[PDB]
DNA sequence: GGAAGCCACATCCTCT
DNA sequence: CAGAGGATGTGGCTTC
């Protein structure tokens, strides 16, 4: 299930700390507030009946809990494709935010996505 | 390091220049009755050559959030410092004004 | 000293 | 045109 999924469309997908879901890989470190390359997108290996909200929230020792935009999604297909997510909060120096998301069928059931993302003002920079 | 608005406080507390950029006689309101010498002048403190009004005003757009200047609506050229500036320069508007004969 | 962060624009651009 | 704000790219500075 897992398997296939990953393989069938490679190397775009992770593993969440979850084994009913997966989700888009995201840049190790990007620019607060600009546009993702890659819209983010929760994959549900079980079943999730079209229409359930998906969010997402990230943190970690410096922010507990980072501004973010277009934070929530809607199943369809087992698919929770963001349009266009933000985040705009920062994560410290050296430091990455850890996605926690959150699908809400009843009872609702919780993914986490460990040390996914840094971000900074300026993000990936050329050398000064 | 020079700031856009300390720049143009400046040029507000310098009589010389009152012929384009002058208070309104009202609080800490002040237009750029001449934009482009305003924008020309912010250029040549910056080194810009290619500075011009529309440039000068994106970089006052940014102060409506840090509430530092507000736009005064309707009025073309119009802005407001909603800082404290009296706390910043010792002086209220009234008196400020009578240092520079601002004719309101 | 340099890498990595933060800031304040400078430049364009879409839209009202 | 003036004016709001979004998207990007830079130089100056401060922090580790």
């Amino acid at each position: 299930s897992m398997v296939e999924v990953l393989a069938d469309h490679p190397g775009e997908l992770v593993r969440t700390d979850s084994p009913n879901f997966l989700c888009s890989v995201l840049p190790t470190h990007w620019r607060c507030n600009k546009t993702l390359p890659i819209a983010f997108k929760v994959v549900a290996l079980g079943d999730v009946p079209d229409g359930t909200l998906v969010t997402v929230m990230a943190g970690n020792d410096e922010n507990y809990s980072a501004e973010l935009r277009n934070a929530t999604a809607a199943m369809k297909n087992q698919v929770a494709r963001f349009n266009d997510l933000r985040f705009v909060g920062r994560s410290g120096r050296g430091k990455s935010f850890t996605l926690t998301i959150t699908v809400f069928t009843n009872p609702p059931q919780v993914a986490t996505y460990h040390r996914a993302i840094k971000i900074t003002v300026d993000g990936p920079r050329e050398p000064r | 390091p020079i700031q856009l608005w300390q720049f143009l406080l400046e040029l507000l507390t310098d009589k010389s220049c009152q012929s384009f950029i002058s208070w309104t006689g009202d609080g800490w309101e002040f237009k750029l009755s001449d934009p482009d010498e305003v924008a020309r002048r912010w250029g040549k403190r910056k080194n810009k050559p290619k500075m011009n009004y529309e440039k000068l005003s994106r970089g006052l757009r940014y102060y409506y959030d840090k509430n530092i200047i507000h736009k005064t609506a309707g009025k073309r050229y119009v802005y407001r410092f909603v800082c404290d500036l009296q706390s910043l320069l010792g002086y209220t508007p009234e008196e400020l004004h009578a240092m520079l004969d601002v004719k309101p």
